[PDB]
Order: structure tokens, then C-alpha cells, then sequence
């Protein structure tokens, strides 16, 4: 969870959310709280499938450009029918850009709220090292 | 100077072993399954024994010379050994090894 | 046979079917199983050669996916005129593309139902193998 | 089946659905759930197609990303004739290129609930390895 | 806080920030200080992506070229819809090409108000150094 | 401080800067020291962005092409809104390469006044250099 | 001072530098030798910028190529608002492309009135050098 109703609206404004969120009222009403849950699930399934190779992916704290980054997306999966150039279709396009240079070591992810994420262990590997006859014997 | 030795003569045993077949990798394109890549093992494993093989021109077998190297390093370090086990045991080294050499004989 | 009439119906309706399968009476009124089995054959045929390079011809069972791809290509090969604009003709071109990614080694053979399927025996040979002097003599 | 009707439902809304998956009634009525589980099917079949190559095809859980993807291929699956231009193909297109990264080894495949997926054993392999004179005799 | 609404008023008037920080009232009346300080806040985590690498995050003082981008990247995040040809958009996009220049060491981080900035420890890191004999013995 | 209200002035005529940066009053009628000092810091920092890397940043002379580019990016910067085909902007694009071809090496900074400018002592750095049997002993 | 007023009216006429040097007086009356000696310094400026490294900047002497160019460079300078397309701004590129081609080695500086330039010792550099044994002994 990058992301949370309360962050959609804060960034979209409440108006542009009940619209999108609403299939079955119209005029809409009232903002349907599952389909706003399954966006984020799938925008934070996303990020999870770009970020697994470099960090651990149950993270404790959550980055804040990772907030953008889940909020764009999950606006972006609450239209039914987005074209090529509709504007929120090139935000998250834009957005993938981003995650995309996280993953290919290009961008790094920042704090979280005052401490540095958890770097996976990947290039931490080495064998075990054999250096007998240098342990001032 | 026995510790010398040991190691040395391990090392160059372990070295003896590694020589001859080299070491080869094979490589395979996405979508292999398990059956063909566990074909694949056993074809690089017996190509070091087997004169000939096929594979797919999607696939690839490199060839590496593990090895490349030669035994001389342990050699001098086991002729070290030696002269200094018969030094001190007996006080000098002609009487365990024959001299080369005239003259001074 | 990786399909039937049944699936093609099930695929495209039963009315599209009777359009198109229908040469004689106008407007159709049956479907003509002679048309539609030897349009199954064609597509089986075109699989078997994108397919036979990599597994037994005679298959036992039939993967999904196959059936899919034999349905898309025997509803294509019913079109008497086919252009290169018709959309049935892209979803062709695109069954094909897939059958040619799983011919040069791209793509997989999933499931038939439960087991997978039977690779051939390409990559298995290798000469016989002399290694005496290793059989602890 | 890495989706269902009701996630079907839920990403596309329901009066969506009953369009697209009903061909008798006209206007539609009632949705056909045969056509959507063939969509479903097809869907998982193509996944696999891209997957079987580094991981288990029988997969015992569902990654969320899995669950999107096919979620968006069984929706374009259900469309009898699809133009190129048409949104539902971008969105498949997008789709079927994130699976061609995973598959690549370009993206990897995120948690299910809360444990990873089962990679496959294709890196694994290795000649068992002669290594006398080094067991501490 | 590379940029405050002082900031922001200063840079871009204050009727415009009025209008695009408010999105209840219609004329605009009042600056909505949580959109600002969120669009401040996504801003600054870019930033902090782009930086990272070079620097130590969490910055004890802010450079003025780092307050104009700052500033030129919450404007442009406070438009709910952006087309690619709105000029502020082009104003984000060259604020991000330097940011990309100065991350990949091709500009430098200038001063904050008098001292330089802290560079990280990167090319520090080199072996201990073994140089026994040369210690004038 | 590489440029003055006066310069400004000077150089756009004195009713231009007055009509850009009077956002209160239509007409405009006073000129507005605090954005016209904002927009001059802004063109400082970014021409210390890019002149960092060569010289020392708090420099105690400013020459004369410093001077024009520090005005041309300082007006530039005026503009709430600018397009890409705005003159305003070709002037300031031009700058900008003019600076990047001094931080590239390609081109020199000229004179203050009298005196040259300050080199930083990059290339200055070489090992303490071991020379001994060479000392006339 | 590459170029003068009298030089600026020999080359422009004087009607054209009375219109594009009056700001205040609409039509223009006088010419203002302030705006003229501030274009001429920014175009001396710029042409040093392009010379330092050939030749010692304070010139004691004006080659008359350099007299064309600074004079070319003060006429662009002393238009506020200059397009692409506008004759005198190719004929300042122009002036520009011959100021690259010198500082580039590809062009010489010529005469001044009888003698030739000072080239700066930049070639001259070489080590000691170190020929004992040769010195008829």
C-alpha cells in the first residue's frame, strides 16, 4: 500500500476520483472504495515487479516518490478505456520511465521518512575466501 | 617446512585433476523447458568424453581452458621443503638427493 | 485436430460461422462441416510446420494455446478474399508471430492439461563417449 | 485461472461485460460465463506460454501483476473482431510486453500474498565436480 | 523543503498559485496550503532520486539552483492534467534534464549560501594499502 | 551577483522590465526589486552550476560575457510563461551552450577587468613524485 | 574596444543605429552611446571569449577582420528582440562560425596595420632537457 484513498484525493482533487471510481450512478455519487483498492494493488503490483531485483519487496516505510509514482499509476488503471494520448496515459508512462531507471541502477530510492530503504544483497555475494598462511601464524 | 609441503603437494594433486577437459558453459534461449535443459546438462557434461555433438543454432557452448597453468611453482616450493628437511636433519643435502656437479665434489 | 466447430463457435459465435462457412445458399442458413474441418486441417498443418522442429508431430494431447491459434488461423483461412487490412488478418499475422517464437526457441510449449508436452529428441545427441582408465579399474 | 468473472467485474464493470460476452440477445441480457471462461483460459495459456521457461507453470498462488495481466488479456480475448487502434489492443500490447520482459529476465515476478513464486531450476545445474585432495585426508 | 509558497508565490505570482492550488471554490479564493506542501513534498522526492547518488541526502542547507528546480517541479505538479505541449511542462522537463547532468556528474552542485555542499564518500572507498618495507625501518 | 537591476535595465529597455516584472498592477507601473534580485540569483546559480567545475565559485571579479549571459538568463527567467519558439528563449538557449562550451573546456573565461580569472587547481594534482640519486649528491 | 560608434555608423549607416539605439524617443532622435558602448563591450566580451586561447586578450592592436566581427556582434547585441529568421542574426552566426574556425585553429588572425599579432607561448612549452655528453667536451 504506496498509496491510499486519501493520497488519490489529495492529488486529484475528490471530485475527478468520484467520477472515475463511480460505474454505477450517473451521475456519480459516492466513491467505490474496492475499485480505488484494486488500482493501488495493481500500481503497487507494478512497482513490485520493478523494484524486486534491487530491494526487499515487503517494505517496511514507503518512499515518497514512491507515493507519486503508486498514485499516478492507480489513477491511470481507474479508466475503463485510456488512448495514447490522453494526458494521464503519458503521466504513466512517464512514471514507468522513472521505475524503470530505479531498476536499471540508473535512480536511486531515496528516503522513505529519515532512513535509507533495505538494499537486497545481490551483489553482496562473493565466495568464501581462501587466505591461509596470512593469519600472522 | 612439512606444512609447506603438504600444501604444495595438495595443491599440485588438486591442479592434476583440473587438467586435460576444459571447462565449458552452455547457454539457452527463454522458453526452454526442464526437460530439454536437463538434456542440455548431460550434453555438456559428456562433450568433454564425446567427439561430437548438435545442438540448436538457438543455443550456444563455449570452451574456456580452465586450467592454463604449470606445475613448476609447487615443484620449487617442494625442492625448498626438501633442502631444508635435509639441512637440518643430517646437515647438509648431497647425502639424500645426487649432486649434478664435479669439482667441488 | 487442436480444434473443432464447437470451439470455433465458442470463439467467434455460431451466426459469424454460418456466414462465413456458407457459400451456396444466400442468406446462409447451415453450417457446411466439410469447409470448416478443412479449414481445422489447414491450420493443423501450418502449426505442424512451425512445430515440428521441436516436438513430435503427433501429438496426444493438445495445448490451450494451440487450440487458440488453430482456431484464429482456420477462422481466417474460411475468407475466400482476405485484405491485408482486415482485422482477422492482423490476429493471423499475430498467431503466426507467436508460432515463429516458439519455433526459434522463444517461447514455450505450456501445458496440454496437466503434463507437459513431448520435446523431441534434438539436443540429446551427442556421440558415444570414450573415458576409459575412469571406470575404477 | 489467474482471474475470474468477478475480477472481470471489478477492473471493467459489469455493463461492459454483459456487452461483450453476450452474442445472442441483442440488446444483451445476461452474461455468458462459458465465453468468459474461455477468455480466462486463453489468457492463462499465452501467460504461460511466457513463463514456463524460469518458473513452475502450475502455479499454486496468483501474483497480483498475474492477476492484471490476465485480467486485460481475457478482456481484449473476449472482443470478436479488434482493430489495431483499438484502446483494449494497446492496453493487450502493453501487457504482452511486460510479460515478454519478465520472461526476457528484464522484470521479475513479485510476491503472491507474502511469499516469492517458485523459480524454476534452469541456473541450478551444474556438473557434479571432482575435488579429491581437497576433503581434509 | 528545497521551496516553500513563499517561494512559489514569488516565483509565479500568487493569482496563479491561487488558481491552480484551489479546487473546492470556483473563482478560486484561497491558497490550499496542503496541495502546495504535497506538490513541494513529490518535488523534493524527485529531486532526492535524482541526487542520491552523489550527495548525502538529507541536506542541511539547500542550494539556489536546487530552490528553482524545486520550485519549477511543484508548479508543474499542481496541474491535475498536463499536455506535453504546455509550456510549463517544457520548463519541468528542461529542470529535469539538468538534474540528470548534474546526477551523472556532468554539472556540479553549486553553493548553498556560502559553503560547498557535502559530497558523499563515494570514490573515497579504495583497499587498506599493504606497503611494509617503505616505512623508513 | 553577475548583473544589476541596472544592467537590466540597460540592456531591454527600462518599460520591458517594468511590464514583466509588475504582476500586481495593469498597467503595469513600478518595477519590482524583489523578483528582478530573484531572477538574478537564479541565473548566478545556474551559471555557477555550470562554471563549478573550472573555477572558484565565490569569485571576486565578474567578467564581462558573465555579465551578458547572467542578464539574458536573469530576463529569461522573468517570464511566468515561455514558449519554445519565444525569442526570449533561443537568447537563453544560446547562453546556456556558450556556458557549457566554457565548462567543456572549448571555451576560455576573459578578463574581469585587467586580471584573469581564478583556474581552480584540478589539473594541478600529481603524486609527491620520488626522485632521489638525482639531487647532485 | 574592437569597434567604435563612428565604425558601427560607417558600416550601418547612422539612421539605422539612431532608430535601433533610442528606446525612449518614439520616432528617434539621438543616439544613445551608452546602449552603443555596452553592445561593443558585451561584442568584445564574446570575441575574447573565443581568442584566449591563441593570443594574449589585451590586445595592444585590432586586426580589421576583428573590427568586421565586433561590429557584426555589437549590431545583433543592440536588438532587443531578435528572431531566428532576422538577416542579422545569420550574419552574427556567421561572424560566430568565423570565431570558432580561429579559435579552432582553422583560421589565423591577420594583420593588424603592419605586424603581425602576439600569439600566446601555449606550443612553446617543453621540458629542460637533459643532452649531457653533447656539449664538446
Amino acid at each position: 500500500s504506496y498509496c491510499t484513498l486519501a493520497d488519490l484525493i489529495e492529488q486529484y482533487s475528490e471530485q475527478k476520483i468520484r467520477e472515475v471510481s463511480d460505474r454505477v450512478n450517473k451521475p456519480a455519487t459516492t466513491i467505490d472504495t474496492v475499485i480505488v483498492d484494486r488500482a493501488i494493488a495493481d500500481a503497487d503490483s507494478e512497482i513490485d515487479l520493478h523494484l524486486h531485483g534491487r530491494y526487499q519487496l515487503p517494505l517496511a516505510s514507503v518512499p515518497t516518490a514512491l507515493k507519486r509514482i503508486a498514485c499516478g499509476l492507480a489513477y491511470a488503471n481507474l479508466h475503463i478505456v485510456l488512448k495514447e494520448e490522453n494526458p494521464v496515459y503519458k503521466t504513466a508512462e512517464h512514471l514507468r520511465k522513472l521505475l524503470s531507471g530505479i531498476a536499471n541502477g540508473k535512480l536511486s530510492l531515496a528516503l522513505d521518512a529519515d532512513g535509507k530503504p533495505a538494499p537486497v544483497a545481490n551483489t553482496v555475494q562473493i565466495s568464501e575466501g581462501r587466505n591461509d598462511w596470512g593469519a600472522d601464524w | 617446512p612439512y606444512l609447506f609441503r603438504h600444501y604444495a603437494t595438495s595443491d599440485l594433486a588438486e591442479m592434476l585433476e583440473i587438467y586435460g577437459l576444459p571447462i565449458r558453459l552452455g547457454k539457452y534461449p527463454p522458453g526452454t523447458a526442464d526437460e530439454e535443459k536437463a538434456t542440455l546438462l548431460r550434453a555438456v557434461t559428456g562433450l568433454g568424453h564425446a567427439a561430437a555433438g548438435i545442438i540448436p543454432e538457438t543455443m550456444a557452448i563455449d570452451f574456456q581452458q580452465a586450467a592454463q597453468g604449470s606445475s613448476d611453482p609447487f615443484l620449487a616450493m617442494m625442492r625448498q621443503s626438501e633442502d631444508a628437511i635435509s639441512k637440518a636433519v643430517l646437515g647438509g643435502t648431497l647425502t639424500s638427493t645426487t649432486s649434478q656437479s664435479g669439482g667441488g665434489a
